[PDB]
RNA sequence: CCCCCCCCCCCCCC
């Protein structure tokens, strides 16, 4: 009779398939990384400042610099969970101060350095080296003109370098060379204060390493997030943790445009809508919002952490609500250099025919 | 004296 | 008075009996079957890389070795509580390292080696051999030239030679040759990173070691299967793990492509499934869909797991259904080279004239 | 020299 | 008896 029992909800399915999982898996069983201390934490802050004020040779440790930072802001116990939580069996080790040697301090005791493990200590002291001689050539070039905001030892430096973290980490769904590009644009503009308060702080090269160290150490990104989520919930703060913050929630719903991109669509009243073809895979789409819904809040983190269980919020196999959407996007300018495949061009081309006709003119509701 | 700058 | 009270419901009885069991089924009692335990990861992860960048003579065992890694990752216990669940009385065996003899390391340590069981030691002995050859030759031919990432200690090793495994588990419904053609055009494409990084695993052979196994040991799909629900219940993970997860989602209504095609038809409003001979029997398709909604999110693996209930979920009883829902997606295109018989080809014709007819045109609701 | 290789 | 096709994902701007 009637054509009513005939539904899969095979979507659904496969998240009740993943979510439901009564064993977790053990990942990097016998390797270590570092944290420390909270009690280190200004010996942190002058190291996040001595990569920021100098042109150094090499930036392969900027970003586990910036790491290290985090992890005296949560503490070194709370990053162990928080690694341990993300799924992965890393062991902590902790930084450990050592004398450097016969050199003395101001203060008259040995000149302690840091010690970070998997960070060898010939780039720690080239760093610390290469800032002091910095520091040396411009107290003699300029007398009495270092601020308190100049200097390496300020409170924000490690709050600057993240900054460049959070810049590169909104564009991990991207390449490299497409995330780099965006992170020196928009570090030129965002961080201006930063960049005019340290002239020489290399964007490209930490915005380098800090790529490097989300590919390598993909449990990090987790810890980053938690920093964030820690960040947002704090009661006040510095303006550079308010832009962190910033860029962090405008890293949300990295790697899923192809959603947003379709609520817009929806949003235009786009009529290509509804052409048939569209209709006949509607059903699939609100399944894929409505696992989103299911999902929740971290459904937006999926990708960012890099989470396997990303891939059911792809909306790839409704090519002809993805072509509408497309070219829905594509006539409203919103589209730019988005590389997403468009699988039907006629109605790609009949909605930004629409879009640009429904733009350019005007209507009073 | 470069190790006894302020930082 | 009335004909209302005529109605049996035969499949949701037939599910009722097969379900509602009281006496488990014991098999494989005298068997054994090998497990590496977790402590060892890194240990089969080398091997898992070194089936990769060598050209071997023998792939018999690539799967197993997958199938270790699977274990390492899931843990020893976990493993063999999965193959017990399974309905399987295998009895886990541990694997072993041994020192190959007087042959020593770079460490100044004796050289330790996996111990499978079941597997023939000189198995593992040649492929060792022989990826150390070819690494010895390519060192030759090259000074410094081998990155991390075309090393068989990479991390990612196992997961691409799983990755292999499960696009021949997304064809186990089908025939050996079918899927063997579809894994290495498939992984031509899927797995092309990992191409480029190791330009001579032989994917034929591997897949056709996976197939292999999946035949012999059934009860590894499940173990297969939990790795899967266990992956995408991460908070992280990698590339390749997220690669594997959308493979083995791909994998899932495996053997019941008839009730997706018939959501198909449903859904592209196909006039003739309100032919007389279809309205006579969408009672039993709308029981069927009925059966799936009961059994929720495990219908789908019923055929990977090759369960004795799968074929409840089977439209063969429904021929001019069938015809109808063959003839639609003929079509619109996507029946492709599918095999499934069409009883009606009067139906067939009609539907695929229709639903021709549907596709060309475009229409606007 | 076959079996010290880094891997 | 059943089954049988095809297909990673991502990618803009702020």
């Amino acid at each position: 009779m009637s054509l009513q029992g005939i539904h899969l909800s095979d979507l659904s399915y496969k998240h009740a398939i993943l979510k439901e999982s009564q064993y977790t898996i053990k990942r990097d069983v016998g390797t270590t990384t570092a944290v420390t201390p909270s009690s280190l934490q200004q010996e942190i802050t002058l190291l996040c400042g001595e990569i920021l004020y100098a042109k150094h040779a090499d930036y392969k440790y900027a970003a586990e610099i910036g790491i290290q930072y985090i992890s005296t802001a949560l503490g070194s116990e709370r990053v162990q969970q928080i690694l341990r939580n993300s799924g992965s069996e890393v062991q902590v080790v902790l930084t450990r101060t050592y004398s450097l040697g016969k050199i003395k301090n101001n203060k008259g005791e040995d000149l302690q350095m840091l010690d970070i493990h998997g960070v060898e200590k010939s780039w720690v002291e080239e760093i610390d080296k290469e800032a002091r001689k910095t520091m040396a050539t411009l107290l003699k070039e300029s007398s009495g003109n270092i601020p308190q905001n100049q200097r390496p030892s300020a409170p924000d430096t490690p709050i600057i370098l993240l900054c460049v973290g959070a810049l590169i980490f909104t564009k991990l769904a991207s390449t490299i060379e497409v995330g780099l590009e965006t992170t020196v644009r928009r570090a030129n503009r965002v961080l201006s204060d930063a960049l005019k308060r340290y002239p020489r702080m290399d964007i490209p090269k930490i915005a380098r390493s800090f790529y490097d160290l989300f590919e390598q150490k993909v449990y990090h990104r987790s810890l980053f997030i938690e920093y964030g989520k820690a960040l947002g919930s704090s009661s006040t703060g510095s303006k550079a943790e308010s832009l962190f913050v910033n860029i962090f929630m405008q890293a949300y719903g990295a790697g899923q445009t192809m959603l947003r991109w379709g609520v817009i669509a929806r949003s235009s009243n786009n009529i290509m809508l509804g052409h048939v073809s569209v209709q006949a895979e509607l059903k699939q789409v609100t399944e894929v919002y409505d696992l989103v819904r299911e999902m929740g809040p971290e459904s937006g983190l999926l990708h960012l952490r890099q989470s396997p269980k990303a891939g059911l919020l792809s909306l790839a196999n409704c090519p002809n609500f993805a072509s509408v959407v497309l070219g829905n996007a594509s006539g409203l300018g919103i589209i730019g250099m988005y590389r997403g495949r468009v699988p039907n061009t006629e109605l790609f081309s009949a909605a930004e025919s629409y879009a640009k006709s429904l733009k350019e003119s005007n209507k009073i509701n | 004296d470069i190790y006894q700058l302020i930082m």
